[PDB]
């Protein structure tokens, strides 16, 4: 206490310092989107302002007498309207094809730079841009269905040289089927983490759109822009959501979403090749897919995420109880032998419930009893909820 | 619909007006309303005329979606009208069931939920105008979501010649009408 | 639900009888090892409750005088098993004067099974598979015989079996510790140290049951005495 | 005739008709047995007492012999039929080996009837749970609970119904060989485990108890509002 | 020609947002006002009078036309006025994006220097020079009205003090979204994340929104109530898109705790308006799946779900991972009724001859609602009345107007 009078005469003026130092600093607001002015080159972007003009964004049509010397390029501006324009001296003539989109000048429409394909900003936000948090190591019980996750969707990109001398396609497609909390979709995790290259996140609900040819649109351009790099892979979360079964029941039932599993259908394996994308399925209701999606070629792959054997469950118990302050003979294969057909997310809550008993006691160690009692509370009292009953039918 | 007036009084304009007396008496001030009866007799008439006199802003919620650009851009979810209804306040939330399942019905339950405890605002009286009471959702029914549920018989004898008489004072009427008679020749007829 | 009981799943497996399979995890685990001086037969009783009764429970049952059974799973369903087995047994002695082989008791036990159905069948005919394992041990003319029984009618002679929640970590320390010129003392000892490993609770004569059927003699209920003689040890 | 498999396996390997029948009998009044040392003891709680209502015929605590009597905790109705049942068989047995029934023979029964009732077409469990008390021939005190699966298992002192869970941890620690000394200390027991679970107090217990060489005896309230003050006697010197 | 190719990874804005930007002050420990606090302290203080003499010698030589007011003052001369307000479509570049007008039109344009870089994600809206429509700012979003609707921004009256006989279930509750928060070293300590999920289920007027809003009323995360009822929309797509932005909300306002009440209501209810049958209620029920248990990481979102009919939900809803605990609200006992009643006449003025004895078997089925409604039903005979004092024969005619008719 002898130095609280110290302590807050110099937190004032430190208060005090930072205030005056970002009145010479600056940096002070940010509503309309500024950047602290270490990072203002004004002097180039007056440059830029002058030297650089604005194009407005229109899309070629057809290219008129293109072995000619005087080749004439009509061009749609958005919805400003259409001209018959020549390409700028900057320019190569063979770098403007028809279809694709061009910069254009606002003086004479000339074209100015080839511009990347249009692609909807939800279809751009599908791609995962951090990797999560899982690696292969925190899933149990499922050796043999990684190594054939991976050999399929991983291993041909990391040493795609051990594919091509011996003139092997490797397949393209994986769907993991299971139960609710198998695991599935932590598997899918696992592999977005250790892959380098892109991958995409969709779910079978995000397909669903208001109006007519929507679902379908959007998978052109998620393969579209899923094509314009080397390797890719698409992660399709719950796809039964479109990709139910056809079927006419008289009115229009699911009509629109069969045409985005049947425009999905159409990209995994159509007249033109897929290209480079290894897509990866996950649902708990294969049975209502489609023949045509779970067939080879689209869904070469039926990687199946049962129930977790004794051993597994063991496994797993070991995983989420890693971290726990555990007793030192914690008989982790009698619980395992406690929950015969127990998924693994049963196994993460018995351990998660097995140290909130020792918490509620005021114990920091968790003791055998503990995750005894925690069994009895998920694997039996919370049996009425269970999923597993009903979704083994399914798969 | 003397009883009728006076029923709905100490549910909506008592709350407004005095709400020392609900504190004074420990209860809950009461926020839904529900009017059920025949059609035509007079559940809108009462549920405006209450908003007209306790000077609470009167909105009227059919579900439209001609209104809908007034409510908000969103149009999401129902509880949007919300923003325009804390602007008002006191204000009257009033939704007629003309009578898949009813939207009016389930529009009571978005609100009702609200107004239990998760609105800040007070002052903020919902009420529902229903034909029957027996087809109204268990929610609904449930004790504590519906403070107080009003009858609106069909009138009788001396209320149809009420009834008469407020009416036909926007005529030219020559003297001598036995509105009487007139109402003993109309049984079982609606306002 | 939409599916029948006699229903083909498109692996080629009865689902009502994989089904029941399933229930012999939920029960407690069983042991039996065959030996040339004798059939051992060890069962944990799970007990739940300080008040219940170990006593009751009884999941080693006399067949005959010459046979016993260990059950695993639903033991109300085995019931209905054992009963056909004691009357089966006692038919073949009333008709042929003889004990009947164990093979051929566990053969008319298997019967019963899959004889389950829900159209064109008997009002007394059951309707769902028998959720329960059956170990039934014995001696007879081809000398003691341990043989293991399934709700899927599939019954087939076994040297060392466990079958019950710890099946697949007992019938592991059973191939361990098992040889087929050993004494019944071992056998029901290596019976007991597997029991012990995997039961819940701590092993006392009390929660387990120990039955032998030696040559000469007959189908034996290990007492007491008996058992703490042998837990004593191990 | 109606023949349907009413009861299947689960995938899991559960027979979830004789799980939810199970659920019926957590939903019934907790009955309560103490098997004593000369006396046998039946515990029910009479969930809501109605003044209008006849307690005569609403009785939880049914006698099937003269020597064997049980108490339930499900559906009322389906009780009735298990309880007729096991009237008939106790008339039968008597009639075959001139004795009277066993504790383990009508309780075998009754458990093998519920088994039967989870494996036959056309046929939905029994959604009861018997405590099912008698003295055998040589005098032996016997309790025996059965559940809708069809399985029955001897005990010192069992509860079932509602609140069977919680009167099951009070009968664990307080069931010693003191406190079945005598009788009365015996009908205590069943109360103070009643009363765990009952609110309003002996206004809510029905107690019937049966003594060797002797018929069932169902306890009057003034009896029974006699041990309550004595429980609450009792519970102020031990404060 | 060759295309642009990007310095920044990825396409996304920064993660982070409403930090205290140049005023990451370091977190000096201990609190205790002692010497080394004073000694840390004094050392921040020194480096700010170096930080705060260099750069006022730096802006002494600087140029007229350099000053921080002075750039300030050129920056709105860049900008321009009037700044319209555009959509990021795409960033081509670090300093190239194609941008869209409010009246459709696309263009491509050139992003200032000046211009917060890390905020620039497709479909932000961002402010676009009225001639040269380059990028020069991003337009902070107004809070949208669905974001207000959610969001509770009064903390609701009723505490845990007023809910009478579930302290079990109020306990259960309090590890999951009030223990975590509050005390999070007791979990972590022992090396297990908090349940993820909780669901209160039970009969009507049982309490399951009553624990709710005390849950509201002591906590410290945002609270965003939704009726499930609320997610079935009026057009395909819409469902899974409200339940998708109901999560983003949650998101952003981290740590938070998200409210399904009634969550059955989207199922156990089917309306016209709902152009897509239950096949629609489907899709977004599996959207519901992706954000309890999903491919994408989950902040401090903490989902309570509540229904009376648990027995219609999807197994895969609440099944663990979603929803780790599923707490039953069972009708209250004699204990508790005794205490429901205590509670809502606490504030009332009873008369000597008011038993709530005789009360508490007013009905075998009484729930807290029902206790909740005799009350405020006889207080208002009361009011009829013109008294302050409930008698007997006023909860008397309570009973028959709540309870029966
Ligand atoms: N094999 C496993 N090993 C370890 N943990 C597992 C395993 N399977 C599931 N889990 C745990 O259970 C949780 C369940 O989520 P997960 O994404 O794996 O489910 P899912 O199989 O996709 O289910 P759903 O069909 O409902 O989408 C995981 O987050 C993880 O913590
Ligand atoms: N156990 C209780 N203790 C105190 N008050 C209670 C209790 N249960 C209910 N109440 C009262 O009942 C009122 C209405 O019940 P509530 O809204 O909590 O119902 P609920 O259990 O969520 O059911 P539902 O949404 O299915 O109708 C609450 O505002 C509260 O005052
Ligand atoms: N009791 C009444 N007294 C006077 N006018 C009435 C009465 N009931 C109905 N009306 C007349 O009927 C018209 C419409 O009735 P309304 O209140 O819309 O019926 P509802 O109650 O079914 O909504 C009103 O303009 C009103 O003048
Ligand atoms: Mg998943
Ligand atoms: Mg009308
Ligand atoms: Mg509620």
């Amino acid at each position: 206490s002898t130095y609280s009078r110290q302590i807050k005469q110099v937190e004032d003026d430190i208060q005090q310092l930072l205030k005056k130092i970002n009145e010479l600093t600056g940096i002070k607001e940010s509503d309309t989107g500024l950047a602290p002015p270490a990072l203002w080159d004004l002097a180039a972007d007056k440059q830029t302002l002058q030297s650089e003009q604005p194009l407005q964004v229109a899309r070629c049509t057809k290219i008129i007498n293109a072995d000619s010397e005087d080749p004439k390029y009509i061009i749609n501006v958005k919805q400003f309207a259409k001209f018959v324009v020549d390409l700028s001296d900057q320019v190569a003539p063979t770098d403007i094809e028809e279809g694709m989109r061009v910069g254009v000048d606002r003086n004479k429409y000339q074209i100015h730079i080839p511009l990347p394909p249009k692609i909807d900003p939800t279809v751009t936000m599908m791609q995962v841009e951090e990797k999560p948090d899982v690696t292969y190591s925190d899933v149990g019980g499922c050796k043999e269905q990684i190594e054939k996750l991976r050999e399929v969707v991983e291993t041909p990109l990391l040493h795609p040289e051990r594919f091509v001398n011996l003139g092997i396609e490797p397949p393209k497609g994986v769907l993991l089927f299971g139960p609710p909390g198998t695991g599935k979709t932590l598997c899918a995790r696992a592999v977005a983490n250790r892959t380098d290259a892109c991958f995409i996140r969709v779910i079978g609900s995000e397909l669903v759109q208001k109006y007519v040819g929507e679902g379908a649109r959007m998978v052109r351009e998620l393969f579209e822009m899923a094509r314009t790099k080397k390797a890719c892979l698409i992660f399709f979360d719950e796809i039964d959501a479109i990709g139910g079964a056809r079927f006419d029941d008289g009115a229009g039932g699911d009509n629109e979403v069969q045409r985005t599993m049947l425009e999905l259908i159409n990209q995994l394996d159509g007249f033109d090749p897929r290209g480079n994308i290894k897509v990866l399925m996950a649902t708990n209701r294969p049975d209502t897919l489609d023949p045509a999606l779970m067939r080879p070629g689209r869904l070469d792959r039926k990687i199946e995420f049962s129930l977790p054997d004794l051993e597994g469950r063991t496994h797993i118990f070991k995983i989420h109880a890693r971290s726990m302050s555990v007793e030192r003979d914690i008989r982790f294969e009698l619980l395992a032998r406690l929950c015969p057909n127990s998924t693994g997310a049963e196994i993460r809550s018995v351990c998660t419930e097995a140290g909130m008993f020792a918490i509620r006691a005021r114990r920091k160690i968790a003791t055998e009893k503990d995750f005894l009692e925690a069994v009895n509370k998920v694997i039996k009292s919370y049996a009425k909820f269970s999923a597993t009953p009903r979704y083994m039918t399914y798969n | 619909l003397d009883k009728q007036i006076k029923e709905i009084k100490e549910v909506i304009e008592l709350p407004v007006k005095h709400p020392e007396l609900f504190e004074a008496l420990g209860i809950a001030q009461p926020k839904g309303v529900l009017l059920y009866g025949p059609p035509g007799t007079g559940k809108t008439l009462l549920a405006r005329a209450v908003a007209h006199h306790t000077d609470c802003t009167f909105i009227r919620v059919s579900g439209s979606e001609l209104v809908q650009k007034f409510i908000g851009e969103g149009a999401r979810m129902v509880r949007e009208l919300f923003v325009m209804a804390r602007e008002h306040a006191p204000s009257i939330i009033f939704m007629d069931e003309i009578d898949g399942d009813s939207e009016v019905q389930r529009t009571m339950l978005e609100l009702l939920n609200q107004l239990d405890g998760f609105e800040a605002t007070k002052n903020i009286k919902v009420i529902m105008a229903t034909n029957r009471i027996d087809i109204l959702d268990s929610a609904l029914l449930r004790p504590g979501r519906i403070d107080r549920k009003i009858e609106f018989p069909p009138p009788n004898e001396e209320a149809r010649l009420d009834i008469l008489k407020i009416h036909s004072r926007k005529m030219n009427l020559t003297r001598g009408i036995n509105l009487r008679k007139i109402a003993e020749l109309m049984p079982g007829a609606s306002g | 639900y939409d599916r029948g009981v006699n229903t083909f799943s498109p692996e080629g497996r009865l689902f009502q009888v994989e089904y029941a399979i399933e229930a012999i995890k939920l029960g407690s685990t069983a042991i039996g090892i065959q030996t040339s001086e004798g059939v051992c037969l060890a069962v944990e009783k799970r007990i739940t409750s300080p008040l219940m009764e170990p006593s009751s429970i009884e999941k080693i049952v006399e067949i005959d005088a010459h046979i016993g059974c260990a059950m695993s799973g639903l033991i109300a369903d085995a019931k209905t098993l054992i009963d056909k087995a004691r009357v089966e047994t006692q038919n073949h002695w009333f008709t042929y004067n003889e004990t009947m082989t164990v093979e051929s008791v566990t053969q008319a036990v298997s019967n019963l099974a899959l004889q389950f159905g829900e159209e064109d069948a008997d009002p007394g005919a059951m309707s769902r598979p028998f959720g329960v394992a059956l170990l039934f041990g014995g001696v007879d003319e081809k000398g003691p015989q341990l043989f293991h029984m399934d709700p899927s009618g599939t019954f087939v002679q076994c040297d060392a079996r466990a079958i019950g929640s710890a099946s697949e970590g007992a019938q592991s320390s059973l191939q361990e510790v098992y040889h087929k010129s050993m004494t019944l003392k071992e056998a029901i000892k290596s019976s007991l140290i597997i029991l012990k490993q995997v039961m819940e609770e701590k092993l006392n004569a009390t929660n387990i049951e120990l039955a032998t059927v030696q040559p000469g003699q007959n189908f034996h209920m290990f007492t007491k005495e008996e058992l703490e003689e042998v837990i004593k040890d191990i | 005739s109606y023949d349907r498999a009413i009861t299947v396996f689960s995938p899991d390997g559960h027979l979830f008709q004789v799980e939810y029948a199970q659920e019926a009998v957590k939903k019934g009044s907790t009955a309560v047995g103490v098997r004593g040392r000369d006396i046998v003891v039946l515990g029910v709680e009479k969930k809501s007492v109605a003044k209008l209502q006849d307690e005569r015929t609403v009785r939880k605590i049914c006698a099937l012999d003269d020597n064997v009597c049980m108490a339930f905790a499900g559906l009322t109705a389906d009780a009735r039929i298990v309880i007729n049942r096991a009237r008939v068989e106790c008339q039968s047995h008597r009639l075959t080996v001139e004795d009277p029934v066993t504790v383990e023979y009508i309780t075998r029964y009754i458990a093998s009837l519920k088994q039967r009732y989870t494996q036959s077409n056309g046929r939905r469990p029994f959604g009861i749970s018997a405590l099912i008390v008698g003295f055998d021939f040589d005098g032996t005190p016997r309790l025996y609970q059965t559940d809708p699966s069809g399985t029955y298992h001897a005990w010192k002192a069992n509860a079932i119904g509602r609140g069977a869970k919680s009167v099951r941890e009070f009968l664990e620690k307080n069931y010693t060989d003191e406190a079945i000394e005598t009788d009365d200390l015996t009908i205590k027991l069943v109360i103070k485990a009643l009363l765990e679970v009952v609110q309003s107090g002996g206004k809510n217990i029905e107690l019937a108890v049966m003594r060797r060489d002797q018929s069932l005896k169902i306890l009057n309230p003034e009896e029974i509002e006699k041990y309550v003050a004595e429980i609450e006697k009792e519970k102020e010197e031990n404060e | 020609y060759e295309p642009p190719v990007p310095t920044r990874v990825g396409k996304k804005k920064k993660k982070t947002k409403g930090p205290d930007a140049a005023s990451k002050l370091p977190l000096v420990t201990p609190h205790t006002q002692c010497r080394l606090k004073l000694l840390k302290l004094e050392r921040i203080k020194d480096y700010l009078l170096m930080e705060e003499e260099f750069i006022r010698n730096q802006e002494q030589m600087k140029p007229l036309e350099e000053k921080q007011e002075e750039e300030r003052s050129k920056v709105d001369d860049l900008r321009g006025t009037p700044m319209s307000v555009g959509t990021l479509e795409e960033i081509i570049d670090d300093n190239h994006a194609i941008v869209s007008t409010s009246v459709g039109s696309e263009h491509y344009v050139s992003i200032l220097s000046f211009v917060d870089k890390d905020l620039l994600e497709p479909g932000c809206s961002v402010l676009l020079n009225h001639k040269v429509h380059a990028v020069i700012g991003v337009l902070m979003d107004d809070t949208d009205p669905l974001v207000t609707v959610m969001k509770v921004e009064k903390a609701p009256q009723e505490t845990y003090a007023d809910i009478g006989g579930l302290d079990n279930q109020i306990q259960e509750i309090k590890e999951s979204v009030e223990l975590p928060l509050t005390h999070p070293e007791y979990y972590e300590e022992m090396g297990i994340k908090p349940p993820k999920g909780v669901i209160l289920y039970g009969p009507p007027g049982t309490g399951k929104t009553l624990l709710a809003k005390a849950v509201a009323n002591q906590t410290s995360a945002t609270f965003l109530r939704v009726v499930g009822s609320e997610l079935i929309q009026k057009y395909l797509g819409d469902g899974p898109k409200l339940v998708r932005e109901l999560f983003r909300v949650a998101e952003e306002h981290a740590p938070s705790i998200v409210f399904i009440d009634e969550i059955d209501a989207i199922g156990t209810k089917r309306y016209d308006s709902n152009s897509g049958g239950e096949r629609e209620i489907q899709r977004t029920m599996l959207e519901l799946l992706n954000q309890l248990d999903g491919f994408d990481s989950r902040g401090d979102v903490k989902v309570i779900m509540a229904t009376n009919r648990i027995e219609t939900l999807d197994p895969a809803l609440i099944r663990p991972g979603r929803i780790d605990r599923k707490i039953e609200f069972p009708l209250p006992d004699e204990k508790t009724k005794k205490r429901i009643f205590q509670i809502h006449t606490s504030r009332m003025t009873l008369a000597d001859d008011v038993t709530l004895d005789d009360l508490i078997m007013a009905k075998d089925d009484l729930s807290g609602a029902d206790i909740k409604a005799i009350c405020t039903e006889a207080g208002l005979m009361a009011l009829r009345e013109r008294r302050m004092k409930v008698t007997n024969e006023d909860f008397k005619k309570s009973k028959e107007n709540v309870l029966y008719k």
